[PDB]
């Protein structure tokens, strides 16, 4: 019947309005901090809002974008590291080694999972993942050749890159 | 079916409450169309008027979800 | 070694130092301006676009020194929320917490572990947040082990064996 | 106070600065500026002293640029 159907639908309207308005307002507070660029205080403001539904919305965005962020960073930074590893200045090589270690520790697990999986966003990740793996394989040969020096940092890097030979 | 309009309203709201805005928008657009086809199926003019404000209230909820989605798209 | 020779040897290199440090400072300030606007992406592209390896070195040296501390600060802020999500009555909340926990374990746990190894006002602070992070992880660990009795928690359990 | 040691410490300060090791560069820059100033008042000749003062000033300029670079880098924190 109409009376029961409409009464049931309108029953929940006011609550939906309040929840969605308040959630929208809270997300806008976080978005404003985000556009300024401060990752720290934008996470802090989401926590400070003390609304679990806002945290869920933001972590859902992070979860879908984090691997693409890491891949984009890697594909820009790896050519610079390769230059540093080829430098005649010891400290440049050391800087490149430290940055490479951090990339391997933090991002190589994500790269492995992407290449080991069954729309446009997945295709974009897989495309950048393949380039990133190409860059690492190139750097891998450089690392293995310089692990013969004695020189120890390249042996640790060789160990972190074992899954590429 | 009236039971389908009530049910699909319930689903859209549940998806929206849970932050599944893509699925919420499919059902909100579903109910808004389904409610409009039943709206003009109503022979009573007064009953038609009362359904129109239900459509309007549901339409308001759908616009807020879009606004939330638009805000979220800024983080990209 | 006489004064005139000493002064000549020292002054020979002054103009070169002035110019090199001027150009490097200008280039670093170019990158800093893009960074302070908040765009991390176009700031990395700025350093590359300058095409000056010494600017890259200075920037990577800062990143290399801060990246693990950045992950640590983020983890100690996010993990309490993740633990709440894993305890939620909503299936989708749990899945969100599981997905974010996996990424944290994959990407940041290796960095955080290394902080505990290898004068410094910060060192007292670093160890405190490290212990807080491991307390948070240990609490989550027991929850993950209990709820693995479901597939997402078995994947998480292996990642938390340490 | 060895002049060849002052030359060497200037060389070390510049090398560290060229390589982006600014902490170590500042140690040697402050070292040379003090060592050169301590030798500066050891010079009794007026003409010889003024020329050392302009050497000290040039090193002081380089030390100020390193400081400025470090301050710029500290903004990224």
């Amino acid at each position: 019947v109409d009376e029961d159907a409409m009464s049931q639908i309108r029953k929940g309207h006011d609550t939906m309005f309040v929840v969605l308005t308040s959630r929208h307002k809270n997300l806008d507070t976080v978005r404003a901090v985000w556009t300024t660029g401060d990752i720290k205080t934008s996470v802090d403001s989401a926590v400070a809002i003390n609304d679990l539904s806002v945290v869920v919305d933001l972590l859902n965005i992070v979860n879908q974008k984090a691997s693409l962020w890491a891949l984009d960073l890697c594909t820009t930074v790896l050519p610079q590291i390769e230059k540093l590893l080829q430098s005649k200045y010891e400290s440049y090589v050391q800087t490149g080694c430290t940055s490479l270690k951090l990339i391997l520790q933090a991002f190589l697990p994500l790269i492995t999972d992407i290449l080991a999986a069954p729309d446009i966003s997945r295709e974009e990740r897989l495309h950048k993942c393949r380039l990133c793996f190409k860059q690492l394989k190139s750097i891998s040969g450089l690392v293995k050749s310089k692990s013969g020096l004695s020189g120890s940092a390249f042996r640790e890097l060789h160990l972190l890159m074992a899954s590429l030979d | 079916s009236l039971q389908m309009i009530v049910e699909n309203v319930k689903l859209a709201r549940e998806y929206a409450l849970l932050g599944n805005y893509d699925s919420a928008m499919v059902y909100y657009q579903g109910v808004l169309d389904q409610m409009n086809k039943y709206l003009y199926s109503v022979k009573d003019t007064h009953l038609r008027q009362k359904w129109q404000q239900v459509w309007q209230e549901i339409n308001v909820e759908a616009k807020q979800v879009k606004d939330i989605m638009k805000t979220l798209e800024s983080f990209k």
